[PDB]
């Protein structure tokens, strides 16, 4: 059962060095050449480079192979991509991707690992839980909604009900102004399930360490 | 380095029809060109490889054909949850260099947005900062206008707007836009309003709080 999983990511200044790993299983990693790609915010996919098995063969992008090195661990079941000299066209989602058998195409690609290049401070979130006035509905249903601002770098993680609620959720991409990203998410309940089941954002922002509950309470007639 | 020159970079389907993606590769590449399927926040998956063969367990609506620098890429009969951008890219060399993908929106009936304003939080508004949020929920088609008003004049400044991708479940968009004042400003004024222009509708929807009034 096929398995990538890549690590590592996160800021780093400009002109710094980062390690990621890729880490294997489900399959005899020793037997399988491995690639990296990348995608940038708003761009296409990116190819980085390749290894083979016994890493005797290892090839590049031109414009990376002065600033990236590939490497493996075939005993530790792990990928590995060095990055130095970074700038801010590094910063992107990395991928690592297994190569079909006897192929040079990527069969099986891992979620991913983000890496952001800046010299702009990390900063924590503030989370502020929204709720209506005045007993404004659509209807039947009720919209809340959870307001985080002011942190830095991406990404944020942010849930309901610690995942419990996930239908009629719309969580929006995280938008950048003056170095400090703003977020938001709505959720939609029939009038009858709130408030009378609590509904709650859960906010995580792992640089900052910040991990915050939001209970949503009303201000209004329910 | 090969380039792969993918056409076109957008494409607008109803569920039922057939699309054919083009890439054309700087010079000669065999069969060696696959095609990749990104959904909406995953990872890509291979779907087409030695330009014609399916991967494996990939359904039959799903082709690839071509040789030496022209390739197509065909699904004969779309379906709401094929929305996804999709790639091509040539093995034959390295750089194995990537197609600059076209990405596939679904037609779907008109639906007006579910518009909400939310007043600043207590919270937020202790901190000296002060966000107006409105919601503009399951609408579509994706164009729509969101204008502020703070005791009925237009207000720009501060205004930062987020749009979802097209949801692959009910093809629908949704939209995010906050107004951020201090608190101080925000205090100077009662009525705020946000006011959405839709195809859907001859007239705005209109949604509004008054701070001191219900
Ligand atoms: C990302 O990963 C990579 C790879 O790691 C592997 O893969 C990953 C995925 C993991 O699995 C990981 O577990 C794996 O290991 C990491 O790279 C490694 O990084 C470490 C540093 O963190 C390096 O370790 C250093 O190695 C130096 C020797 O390196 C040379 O030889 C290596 C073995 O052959 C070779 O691998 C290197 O590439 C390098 O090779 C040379 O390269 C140069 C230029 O590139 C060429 O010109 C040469 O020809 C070439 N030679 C050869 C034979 O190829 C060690 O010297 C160094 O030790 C010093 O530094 C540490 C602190 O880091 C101290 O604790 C030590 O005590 C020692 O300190 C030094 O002490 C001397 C005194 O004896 C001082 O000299 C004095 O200095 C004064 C001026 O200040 C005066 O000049 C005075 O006269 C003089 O005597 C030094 O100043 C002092 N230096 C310092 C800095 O304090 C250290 O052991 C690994 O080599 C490197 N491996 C690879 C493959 O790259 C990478 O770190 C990681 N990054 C991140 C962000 O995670
Ligand atoms: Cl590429």
């Amino acid at each position: 059962n096929v398995n990538l999983l890549e690590s590592g990511g996160g800021l780093v200044q400009p002109g710094g060095s980062l390690n990621l790993s890729c880490a294997a299983s489900g399959f005899d990693f020793s037997r399988y050449w491995m690639s990296w790609a990348r995608q940038a915010p708003g761009k296409g996919q990116e190819w980085i480079g390749e290894i083979n098995p016994g890493s005797s063969t290892i090839k590049y992008t031109p414009s990376l192979k002065d600033k990236f090195i590939i490497s493996r661990d075939n005993a530790k079941n792990t990928l590995y991509l060095q990055m130095s000299k970074v700038s801010s066209e590094d910063t992107a989602l990395y991928y690592c991707a297994r190569y079909g058998s006897y192929v040079y195409a990527m069969d099986y690609w891992g979620p991913g690992t983000s890496v952001t290049v800046s010299s702009a401070k990390t900063t924590a979130p503030s989370v502020y839980p929204l709720a209506p006035v005045c007993g404004d509905t659509t209807g039947s249903s009720v919209t809340l909604g959870c307001l985080v601002k002011g942190y830095f770098p991406e990404p944020v993680t942010l849930t309901w009900n610690s995942g419990s609620l996930s239908s009629g959720v719309h969580t929006f991409p995280a938008v950048l102004q003056s170095d400090l990203y703003t977020l938001s998410s709505s959720v939609t309940v029939t009038s009858s399930t709130w408030p009378s089941q609590s509904i709650t954002c859960n906010v995580a922002h792992p640089a900052s360490s910040t991990k915050v509950d939001k209970k949503i309470e009303p201000r209004g007639p329910t | 380095s090969i380039v792969m020159t993918q056409t076109p970079k957008f494409l607008l389907v109803s569920a039922g029809d057939r699309i054919t993606i083009t890439c054309k590769a700087s010079q000669s590449v065999r069969n060696d060109v696959a095609w990749y399927q990104q959904k909406p926040g995953q990872s890509p998956k291979l779907l087409i490889y030695f330009a014609s063969n399916r991967y494996t367990g990939v359904p039959d609506r799903f082709t690839g054909s071509g040789s030496g620098t022209d390739f197509t890429f065909t699904i004969s009969t779309v379906q709401a949850e094929d929305l996804a951008v999709y790639f091509c890219q040539q093995g034959y060399t390295s750089p194995r260099t990537f197609g600059g993908g076209t990405k596939l929106e679904i037609k779907r009936a008109d639906a007006a947005p579910t518009v909400s304003i939310f007043p600043p939080s207590s919270e937020q508004l202790t901190s000296g900062g002060a966000s107006v949020v409105c919601f503009l929920n399951n609408f579509y088609p994706k164009d729509i206008n969101v204008k502020w008003k703070i005791d009925g004049s237009e207000r720009q400044n501060g205004v930062l707007n987020s749009w979802t991708d097209q949801d692959s479940k009910d093809s629908t968009y949704s939209m995010s836009s906050t107004l951020t004042l201090t608190k101080d400003e925000y205090e100077r004024h009662n009525s705020y309003t946000c006011e959405a222009t839709h195809k859907t509708s001859t007239s705005p929807i209109v949604k509004s709080f008054n701070r001191n009034e219900c």
